[PDB]
């Protein structure tokens, strides 16, 4: 039930067979940016190569960010999505490098899934079935366990070696309470049930419904995590009284410079876990927008690791032109960006849209507000839009709607629109301020 | 004045609570004019209380000493409580342990409202005098006495073992938990007030509460998600809420609290409330902060910011061009402008006869003229000064009223900054500049 | 040897005064303190006075 | 054992292809061209394999896409196996809790390894029978399993702690286990069934393992307590040089009398174009010492100023550090290099491109750069691919090509438009009028 | 094997007056740096005097640093030789100057006898409160535990049938193994068989173990123990080095200096090591320009070589080698000469000879007219490529083709710049 600037840009118009229209989808108009934004997802869905990137260019207001989050949409929880800044970089903690490198690791996933059987029910009995001992020794040997259980419509004894006694020695299973116990792991575990809840008035016990289903069932569980997540699992000792893990937790550890052969020994243990079936790759696509702050450092940097072997593909995003390279005024380059650079990435350019487009752009950001003005006032509305910005329009149509309610009033008619136009101003009604008045305004 | 608060400048001023017509009043609550900003600044305080569309911007500029701060404090007495309002200033981001981006991060963190609601039960009264016929505990049942029910409650396992932990000798209310929960104590009773002479500071005395013993106790609390963090950051980080190693807190944890508190919220068990973001003089800042707050703030939790400024064409910090308002054109694009205008004498005299009554000061009509004319050739804020200066005066001239000569006094006495600048050009002999250039020669 | 002896001269128990908050929390919930201070306010020690 | 990847830029050509005497073949094993400079990557690797010569610089030169790194990486995996070999680059030379003096240090430390061989034991059968004496709620029991092969009856034994060690998980009397004398591991060979048959042989072998480690690594180890989670947690910096002289004088006495064996690695820097003159220096004093791994290095620019000065040294490197380093420059590419070069990434994706899809690609590289082509070749390949053929014909090329843009198209569209986006004053425009 | 542009050089070959050859272990020419050397050298000798300190300057491959790996080879083993570079003394978690003290304290040698004695033999009885009853090949004797090598000794897993080699002075435990005694507990034992250790369990030696004055600094500093848990706290709670301060200098003065006057220690200095001072900041130097006014400060060497070139740290102050006017005025300058023809043909024949190429006679004049037309080690980095060459070639010996192959191949800077002024890119 919230709202900022967004919840009206979803998807990017999309169809088979890499089609863009006019009006659909919440995006209008940049056919030629949705359709390459498409092909670049179709890419990220083949996951056939590494480390690719496209930037973009133009002015303010022409969907880069609404781009951004449609293919973050589009993704979905299969592929992550990682939104950034160059900024957030300037980690005073850890280098450049070692952040670089972990956000490289967060955008490398990996799915796994198993499927473990249970055994469930009450246990309904316990007895031994005994034979005579043939080793040395004479008296008690116990054959083998079978114990009844039985959950709601499902009632089954379970065979099973005499080794599980242990089990039930060891996890004191009292009677008919809580079955865990497999057909090759073996092994009881326990976690009473709620018919003798009523047994005492106070206690600190547990109790529990009869189980449901069969006695023999599949559990399926689907998990996508980060490399990233057992690296740090690896690092970061954790324990008890050994001396290693408590005092690690006492010196309240920070992000230390793990060693690239743990690391290497990760992704060599997650190979051979994928190869084998039980598990499986899934990339994930990080993306940074407003890059233009980017040092040279960095770009050198980014240059180096586009050709690595476990890249995935980073989407960059700037709107600058000829300007001079941020970091160091040596290379004045267009989009704050080097030609080493520029010269080797994939560009794609955006423009604003025109007048239908954005009328109609204004009209649903309304609808998406619950208000609305009728055509004797949104005409103007448009005119004024186009006069001054997108942006000015979309943010102003909230005071004139707010003040038409506090008017009682639910449309927004010429009035209320003049007024709010005569109050406030705008950018360059801004440098008309600082270079009228004179009383330090 | 519920803390040690003493005085404010702007005290007076609490709560821009314009009327139900929204019609600026020329005055109200003590302030007067600002007609059109302030029906801007009710506009917005009800859209920031609607509590439902997020990623709004107001930007304020004009001559300092108009009440921008006290406009600011003005709306956040409107918003009454339960709303923590973020006090950071300018020169509050560039920390050492914490980066702007992510300091700011936080700040908005701590500006969102929640509220979340828990249930639980005990019992109470449990004035037990437990009596059992060693070790073993062979009949298990132990008696409970509160004002409503006096009966013994049978035990098991868990509790015939469960009453020789927390070893008491049972002449005092106790509380048990009915759904499986263990003993804590609340004190001991008033007949246990005589028994020990000098109670020790563990051992307390409270009366059975008057009522029955099952109760089914609801908590509602109001905490911000960065203190969660906080909270889970390591396996103990309790300690860690007011000593403030945060520590650059990572995305991770904030994506998580996000789902967490939209699933809560889908669930009900908690509900938002908006928040506000304020800080002065925002030219002073770096152009990077202006950049990330241009993206950070059409997030899908971007609680409004409180943009004020008073400088004019100069340069974005972190830059060299000239600039809009020493402010990027990004960031003076993505919001609407709220200007001040120069004093006028009324108003001039109004404020300062109400700042007077705030010091418990009394004016007269000479004296109230002649620094309205203070105030109005220079800043109010000399004239602030000079009735409090001129009230001290006169307490020690045996009156308590303020006139000319007080005042006089104080104009003698009291260097205006245009004369101050004069004097320091016709005696510049006697100071410094940058080199080291002072005339210590006299003769 | 030679600096601690005015302790008991002039020690202000902070402990008794209720300001070693920040160590507090450790065994302290929310609802028992509050029934406590509810059931606090004299009534029980000033009758017999 | 293969280790995870996707189709990189440089998984396409592996070793060089060279001869007995290092001739070049113009197009072989991934490589193409570059003749003479495959000559000198021949030259520096049987340099490098003679073991003879240590601490000697090289640096490359030549314009940007020219395939240095393609080269460099050629040399690094045509160093064989079994022999450790260390790369970094040129931004991860700083560090916090090293210094960037201890950085280079240990950089270079990493890539020399030793090699210690020890004598190794082994019992290895089929438990069919077990039999373990143990009293319940206990303190003493005795045991004994008979872990045979299908060649006799062999009822073994264990002593006071081994029958936790050979009880610490499931030993039936069918399984084929394999158990080591002087620790006792145990090493699950595979269940018999429910799935190896019985081994044959004899149960006790004996061989012969030999074990690397790196001088950094040797360094680390044994210099202080902690540094065992400083193999992986790094909680290390500067260590003391005295542990260090005392590894370097028992490896010295080790090679001397021949207990273990050295194996020299190599250290490969990159985009060193910008580093610290102090750097710089840390590299002038560092190649001189009596262990020192063979040094590479890189450069994309010709005259600049090297961080830390203030003159525009030659190479971006300073000329003492210059004279005492092998230059191999290189040049630009034939158009059959670039057509050949697009053709072997094209099999490399093995994406069946037309014949006119590697026409236009080389009409490109003729044109502007080759990844360039890298990149239109695959969303010409996606295009093509939404028309569901195996092949791309000239109309998903052109359309990729009026659709996208590389660096000269953009820049002039901002040359003849400066006042719509941002400039270096700052003024950007969002309305079309 | 390997070499690495050194162990060419093995001495200056001073004669009884201190005069070195012409070319003899490693040598060219250079007399005034040579004899400069000896000089300072028979000083050191004389192990009298201390404080002082000497620069020598000279261009690249001039001999500098080769000078200084003489005299490091010509001190030898127990003197020590500390070299260290400009870089180096940028620390991470101390500050500069102490550093700097680290290396001087850690320069000079103090050959000490402390003692040493082990506890080794075969536990026979542990009686908690400690007894440990180690039983040598001719001793048993039962030693107390402190409850903290107690706890070691708890850890240490020993029992009935165990050997520990437990130090006497330190105190710390390392256990040497089940005892070979105990050698029919099973056929296939896993813990290593030791016997019992010879001699009494209280063995006593007599060690020469000696001490530099940074080591008896950690030594208390940071204690190391070692073994033992409470060893593990003190080691783990300061494991890196503290700021040792001017009080900690006096008392380690205290006790070096009883502990010489003891009478069985005795002192030796040392020599250290810098190499281009032009970059080290001002404060560095105006620091060590009030270090060197003191009475412990032993002899250093400094290595640099700069013109008309602004000191590193300022901004103003243009002096020769970058080194400040002050520390020039208070500091000897040794002078070494470029290199010539006939040295060049020399350097080049002996860098053969140590590489095992018998380069003959005209590849020998040939190489040396690279080495006189371009630089020195032009010609000196490409004695191993053209072998190599030659040898990918089919040829012993080296002939023109492999040192034109050398030439067109690996280039020179001079070269190299003549490409960069001709290219549509850098
Ligand atoms: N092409 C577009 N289509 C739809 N919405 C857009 C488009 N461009 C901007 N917007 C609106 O503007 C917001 C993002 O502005 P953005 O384009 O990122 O500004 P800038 O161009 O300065 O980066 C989004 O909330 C979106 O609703
Ligand atoms: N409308 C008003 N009514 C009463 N007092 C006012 C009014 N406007 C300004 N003042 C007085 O002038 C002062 C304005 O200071 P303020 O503008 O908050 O400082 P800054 O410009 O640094 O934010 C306040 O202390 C307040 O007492
Ligand atoms: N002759 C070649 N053989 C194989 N790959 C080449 C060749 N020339 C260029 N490439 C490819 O083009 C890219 C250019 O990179 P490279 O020439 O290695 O370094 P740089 O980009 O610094 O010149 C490489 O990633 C490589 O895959
Ligand atoms: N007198 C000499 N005899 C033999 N080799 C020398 C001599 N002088 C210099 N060299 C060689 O020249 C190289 C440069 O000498 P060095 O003193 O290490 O640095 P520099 O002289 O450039 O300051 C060294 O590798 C050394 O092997
Ligand atoms: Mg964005
Ligand atoms: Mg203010
Ligand atoms: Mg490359
Ligand atoms: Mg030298």
């Amino acid at each position: 039930t919230r709202t900022a600037a967004h919840t009206h840009i979803k998807g990017l118009g999309l169809d088979e067979s890499g089609v863009a229209k006019r009006v659909e989808g919440g995006f209008v108009g940049q056919i030629e940016a949705r359709e390459a934004c498409g092909v670049i997802v179709d890419l990220i869905k083949a996951k056939k190569m590494s480390g690719r990137a496209i930037l973009l260019a133009g002015g303010p207001s022409t969907g880069k960010t609404a781009l951004a989050l449609a293919i973050s949409q589009e993704l979905g929880p299969k592929v992550p999505f990682c939104p950034l800044v160059g900024s957030e970089l300037y980690s005073v903690e850890v280098k450049k490098t070692e952040t670089l490198m972990e956000n490289f690791r967060r955008a490398i996933g990996l799915r796994i899934k198993e499927t473990k059987e249970v055994y469930e029910g009450e246990v309904t009995e316990l007895t031994p079935e005994d034979a005579e001992n043939p080793l040395g020794g004479y008296g008690k040997t116990i054959s083998h366990v079978i114990v009844g259980l039985k959950s709601a419509k499902g009632t089954k004894t379970l065979r099973l070696d005499p080794t599980i006694y242990e089990s039930i020695q060891r996890e004191k299973v009292s009677i008919g309470d809580v079955i865990y116990i497999e057909a090759n792991t073996g092994a009881v575990k326990r976690v009473r049930s709620d018919a003798y809840a009523t047994e005492f008035d106070l206690e600190t016990e547990e109790y529990v419904p009869l189980p449901k289903g069969e006695v023999h069932k599949k559990k399926e569980i689907v998990q996508d995590v980060t490399l990233h997540d057992l690296d740090v699992a690896n690092a970061r000792p954790q324990g008890g009284q050994d001396v290693i893990s408590m005092m690690g937790q006492l010196l309240k550890p920070k992000k230390t410079e793990i060693t690239e052969k743990l690391r290497q020994e990760v992704n060599k243990v997650v190979a051979k876990y994928i190869d084998q079936g039980v598990a499986e790759l899934i990339p994930g696509v990080l993306f940074i927008d407003e890059v233009n702050m980017l040092d040279i450092e960095i770009f050198t940097y980014l240059n180096k690791a586009l050709e690595s072997n476990i890249a995935p593909v980073v989407v960059l995003a700037s709107n600058r032109g000829m300007t001079t390279v941020r970091g160091t005024e040596d290379v004045i380059s267009p989009h704050g960006v080097p030609p080493d650079l520029i010269d080797r990435l994939l560009i794609v350019r955006t423009l604003p849209y025109d007048k239908d487009e954005i009328r109609t752009i204004i009209e649903r950001r309304a609808t998406v507000e619950r208000l609305q003005v009728e055509s004797s006032a949104l005409d103007l509305l448009a005119t004024m839009g186009t006069e001054t910005s997108l942006r000015y329009a979309l943010q102003l149509l909230a005071p004139c709607g707010i003040l038409a309610q506090t008017s009682n009033r639910k449309e927004i008619v010429v009035n209320d629109v003049n007024e709010a136009k005569l109050l406030f101003l705008d950018a360059k009604r801004s440098t008309k301020i600082l270079e009228t008045s004179a009383n330090y305004l | 004045l519920k803390s040690l608060s003493l005085i404010a400048a702007h005290s007076h001023i609490t709560g821009l609570g314009l009327d139900e017509n929204l019609q600026p009043r020329p005055t109200s609550e003590g302030m007067v004019g600002q007609l059109q900003a302030r029906r801007a600044a009710g506009v917005i305080l009800k859209m920031v209380q609607n509590g439902t569309i997020a990623g709004r911007a107001v930007l304020v500029a004009g001559p300092p000493s108009t009440g921008k701060t006290a406009l600011a404090m003005g709306v956040s007495q409107s918003l009454g409580k339960d709303v923590p309002f973020t006090a950071i200033a300018g020169s509050e981001i560039f920390s050492l342990e914490l980066s702007k981006t992510e300091a700011l991060t936080q700040a908005f963190r701590k500006s969102i409202g929640i509220k979340i609601k828990e249930e639980t039960e005990l019992i109470e009264g449990e004035v037990v005098e437990i009596q059992i016929d060693t070790g073993g505990h062979k009949q298990g049942k132990l008696t409970i006495k509160t004002t409503d029910m006096e009966t013994i409650y049978e035990l098991g396992n868990k509790m015939i073992d469960g009453l020789t932990k927390e070893k008491v000798l049972a002449g005092d209310v106790i509380s048990i938990d009915k759904a499986s929960g263990k003993i804590t104590k609340l004190g001991r009773s008033f007949a246990r007030s005589r028994d020990y002479d000098a109670m020790g500071a563990d051992t307390r005395f409270v009366q059975c509460p008057e009522g029955e013993l099952q109760k089914r106790k609801t908590v509602v609390h109001t905490v911000s998600l960065h203190e969660i963090d906080v909270i889970n950051s390591r396996t103990q980080g309790f300690l860690a809420l007011f000593t403030g190693d945060t520590g650059e807190i990572r995305s991770e944890v904030r994506d998580q609290i996000n789902t967490k508190v939209a699933e809560w919220k889908e669930e009900g068990k908690a509900e938002i409330v908006p928040g506000v973001l304020f800080i002065d003089e925002v030219h002073m800042l770096d152009i990077e902060c202006f950049s990330f707050i241009n993206r950070a703030l059409e997030d899908e939790f971007a609680p409004i910011v409180m943009m004020a400024t008073n400088r004019g064409v100069s340069k974005t910090r972190g830059t060299n061009y000239k600039s809009p308002h020493g402010l990027p054109l990004d960031l003076l694009d993505r919001s609407i402008i709220i200007t001040t205008k120069s004093y006028n004498e009324q108003e001039i005299k109004t404020i300062l006869s109400i700042r007077a009554q705030e010091e418990e000061v009394e004016l007269s009509s000479d004296a109230l003229d002649l620094l309205t004319k203070t105030g109005v050739e220079t800043s109010l804020r000399y004239s602030s000064n000079l009735i409090s200066v001129a009230q001290q005066i006169a307490m020690k001239r045996k009156n308590n009223t303020v006139e000319v000569e007080d005042v006089k006094r104080a104009y003698l006495l009291f260097l205006d900054s245009a004369r101050s600048v004069k004097y320091v050009q016709e005696n510049e002999s006697q100071y410094i500049d940058d080199q080291g250039n002072v005339q210590i020669s006299i003769a | 040897k030679l600096f601690k002896k005015n302790n008991q001269v002039n020690r202000v128990d902070l402990d008794f005064l209720n300001l070693v908050f920040t160590l507090n929390d450790k065994d302290l919930t929310s609802y028992h303190a509050e029934e406590i201070s509810k059931l606090t306010c004299v009534k029980n020690f000033v009758e017999e006075v």
